[PDB]
C-alpha cells in the first residue's frame, strides 16, 4: 500500500508529497524487531518482479522537477547507509538484464543528473 | 495499383468467418477507455535527437 504510493509520487513529480511518505518509512524504521533493517528498506523501494527501483522510476519519467526528486532520494539512502546497494541495482529479467540507473540517465540525454 | 485491385477482389469473395481469421491489427489501450485496433510500424532515425516524453510503455521491449 505504501510502495505503490511512492511509485506514483515519483513519476508524477509530487515533491512535497514525497517527503512525508519517506518520513512514514522512517516512522516504520524506528519500530521493528530490528534484525535486517538495511535489507528491509531495500525491500520497500524495489519492485520484486523485475528489480526496478524508485530511482529507476524517476529517470524514465522526465518532469520539470525531476532534479530535486533525485536529490531527495540520494539523501535518504545516505542516512540509512544502503547508498552503494541503492545506486547500483540492476534488472533481473532476461530482456533487461544488467541495466543500471546511469544507463538510463545517458539515454534520456540528462547531462547534469549523470 | 494494379496489384492492389487484385487483393481487394479476393477479399470480397471469401466468407465471413475467414475475414475474422485474417484480420490485421491489435487492440490497444490508447487512452482512458479507448481501444482502437491499431497497426504497428518500426523506425530508425539518426538525425533527430531529443529526450523521449509521451510514450505509452516504459519497458521498450517486445513484451510477449
Amino acid at each position: 500500500r505504501l510502495k505503490k504510493r511512492i511509485f506514483a509520487a515519483v513519476s508524477e513529480g509530487c515533491v512535497e508529497e514525497l517527503r512525508e511518505l519517506l518520513q512514514d518509512l522512517q516512522d516504520l524504521c524506528r519500530r521493528r524487531r530490528g534484525l535486517d533493517v538495511p535489507d528491509f528498506l531495500m525491500h520497500k523501494l524495489t519492485a520484486s518482479d523485475t528489480g526496478k527501483t524508485c530511482l529507476m522510476k524517476a529517470l524514465l519519467n522526465i518532469n520539470p522537477n525531476t532534479k530535486e526528486i533525485v536529490r531527495i532520494l540520494l539523501a535518504f539512502a545516505e542516512e540509512n547507509d544502503i547508498l552503494d546497494r541503492f545506486i547500483n541495482a540492476e534488472y533481473t529479467e532476461e530482456a533487461y538484464e544488467g541495466q543500471t540507473a546511469l544507463n538510463i540517465a545517458i539515454e534520456r540525454r540528462q547531462g547534469d543528473i549523470t | 495499383l494494379q496489384r492492389a485491385r487484385t487483393i481487394l477482389e479476393f477479399e470480397k469473395m471469401l466468407p465471413e468467418w475467414l475475414r475474422s481469421r485474417f484480420r490485421m491489427g491489435e487492440l490497444c489501450k490508447v487512452a482512458d477507455e479507448d481501444f482502437r485496433l491499431c497497426l504497428r510500424i518500426n523506425e530508425v532515425k539518426w538525425t533527430e535527437w531529443k529526450t523521449h516524453v509521451s510514450f505509452l510503455n516504459e519497458d521498450p521491449g517486445p513484451i510477449r
